């Protein structure tokens, strides 16, 4: 048989991660967000 | 006797920055909600 092998392959590749975020100039202190301890006053 | 009234004792501003401190750690440790 000149054929003697046939060897076969499976191949893929990876996915790509990507993630929503907003963003906007004009606003308030925490531009955007991801879609009660307080321990942040207390040093002042 | 623990004397918390501090009677024989005076001060203006250590007295009041510590009844602020009092009321705000005391608060703050009540939020952390531990478990313990």
């Amino acid at each position: 048989q000149c054929n003697e092998d046939n060897v076969e392959r499976d191949i893929q590749t990876e996915e790509i991660e990507t993630r929503e975020v907003w963003t906007q100039h004009p606003g308030e202190s925490t531009v955007v967000s991801g879609g009660t301890s307080d321990a942040v006053v207390m040093p002042k | 006797i623990k004397d918390p009234a501090r009677d024989p004792q005076y001060a203006e501003n250590e007295v009041d920055e510590m009844r602020i401190q009092k009321d705000l750690e005391l608060e703050q440790y009540k939020r952390s909600s531990s478990k313990s």
